[PDB]
RNA sequence: AUUGAAGCAAGCUGUCCCUGAUGGUCGUCAUCUACCUGCCUGGAGUCAUCCGCGGCAUUUAGCCGC
């Protein structure tokens, strides 16, 4: 068993790639609320990583860009919805958007 | 003793829920259900299948509860300790010595 | 193959003495060199009380330390 008196988890967004994909602004602007989501619901419910790994949050802090402020999660939880529906429309997603394939050998 | 011997009942009814396991979707609840009905601490303190039948022992389930006790500023004091011989009259004969030191904190 | 010897082409001649070493020069020149992406997606996990039954006892005649 280990103990440490500081324990980090870092997380890295690619942006400039996303841009590179250079789908739309309305696909970037879903994928950065959709990575903000995923990150929010992980740290706050998480942490349970393990069996003894039991583990707790004690601050974030965004690193860079310097002074940028994190949305909550409810302010995801209310965006996501409308984000998704402006994809849609866009019509980048294919339709029907949940597509169904049998496995047998 | 138990999922295993010449005469066991509750081999069959854990036999019918890995049938399920089985030939279908892999679900912690049916599990959690099983043991319920037939143990209720094992739904606390959790359980392992090792028979390569039951689905090769792939299911599980961690414990839902754990405790434990820890000490701070420990002062260091001492003690000895004994694990020594076991000796025969008659046969087999390996053990006719042995001691234990340990400096023991 | 045997009683009265194939167990039988059996006795038949090749010896010791000799010194092979003195000296030769394999040696000079030679440019190996330049260009290229390895990388890429993938949970090892889960529950299982260090206590001590040693010594004294050949011992269920019976107890006792760290």
């Amino acid at each position: 068993e280990y103990v440490s008196p500081r324990i980090k988890a870092y997380f890295n967004l690619d942006l400039a790639q996303i841009r590179a994909f250079g789908l739309g602004e309305q696909v970037d602007r879903l994928l950065i609320a959709l990575a903000l989501y995923k990150v929010r619901r992980f740290l706050v419910h998480g942490l349970r990583l393990r069996t003894a790994c039991d583990l707790d949050c004690q601050a974030l802090r965004v690193t860079r860009p310097e002074g940028w402020e994190v949305p909550e999660l409810s302010e995801l939880e209310a965006a996501l919805p409308g984000l998704i529906e402006a994809v849609a429309g866009e019509g980048r997603f294919a339709q029907p958007a949940v597509t169904i394939v049998t496995y047998e050998k | 003793y138990i999922l295993e011997g010449k005469d066991k009942t509750l081999f069959d009814l854990l036999k019918q829920e890995l049938a399920h396991m089985e030939e279908g979707p892999v679900d912690i609840r049916k599990l959690a259900e099983t043991l319920l009905k037939v143990d209720a601490n094992a739904v606390l303190h959790g359980v392992f299948l090792a028979k390569k039948e039951l689905a090769g022992g792939r299911l599980r389930l961690p414990r839902a509860l754990s405790a434990f006790i820890e000490a701070e500023d420990v002062r260091v004091a001492s003690s000895g300790g004994v694990k020594n011989d076991h000796v025969n009259p008659s046969g087999d004969t390996s053990r006719g010595f042995g001691n234990v030191p340990f400096a023991r904190d």
